């Protein structure tokens, strides 16, 4: 919600992949969740990783928030807040 | 407000080719395809957002025309959204391309005139309303 530091890793490919696939119910909500993810990653290509990735660039899901989460760690910024895996036994 | 109303598509648009939205940030912008056109002349619509919705879904449906949009830019196209520009030929909020009259609809340009619809980016169409 406020930074990419709320996001797991798991709900940021939720995300990045709801953007990939455009399930959204219109252009305008696509559009916001667009900016939203350029408001997370902080990347100066904004969209750019999603619709027009670098040559060499994996542009899945997983590739994408690959590119991000390397990328932060490479500029010094903050990352995903670690999961809770759930567990089904002890 | 005309561009509200229905009406008929009519027009034959233009051959283009590989990189037909790369002229979308040049010059006038892109025509409509002529094969785009041809799937749609004739036939009304509801408002100009909703012939402007089915130019999408025709480019989805064109394999030479969607082509050159990435896997995400063609699952946008599918569902009639527009497609994403690259991030510096969008202007503000405005990131995905945009179909714009050619001779205004105040002077007499018609809403569904295929001729007279042109594909830009936001930031050639700024560019053209800033000169104005």
């Amino acid at each position: 919600k406020h930074s990419i530091s709320d996001y797991t890793e798991a709900e940021f490919l939720q995300l990045v992949t709801t953007i990939c696939n455009a399930d959204t119910s219109s252009e305008e909500e696509l559009v916001k969740l667009v900016t939203h993810f350029e408001e997370m990653t902080e990347h100066p290509s904004g969209s750019d990783l999603i619709y027009y990735p670098k040559e060499g660039d994996d542009d899945s899901p997983s590739g994408i928030v690959n590119t991000v989460k390397q990328w932060r760690a490479a500029n010094g910024k903050s990352g995903f807040k670690q999961g809770l895996e759930h567990h089904h036994h002890h | 407000s005309k561009r509200n109303k229905p009406g008929k598509a009519t027009g034959k648009g233009k051959p283009v080719g590989d990189k037909w939205l790369d002229d979308a940030g040049k010059d006038s912008g892109a025509p409509i395809p002529d094969r785009i056109a041809d799937k749609l002349r004739d036939k009304e619509f509801k408002s100009f957002d909703d012939f402007r919705k089915a130019v999408w879904e025709e480019v989805s449906k064109d394999p030479e025309l969607s082509k050159n949009l990435n896997p995400s830019n063609k699952s946008s196209v599918s569902k009639g959204y527009s497609p994403f520009t690259p991030k510096n030929q969008q202007v503000g909020g405005r990131a995905v391309y945009e179909l714009h009259h050619d001779k205004p609809i105040s002077q007499g340009g018609e809403v569904y005139d295929m001729d007279n619809i042109r594909v830009t980016t936001p930031k050639r169409h700024i560019d053209i309303h800033r000169g104005k």
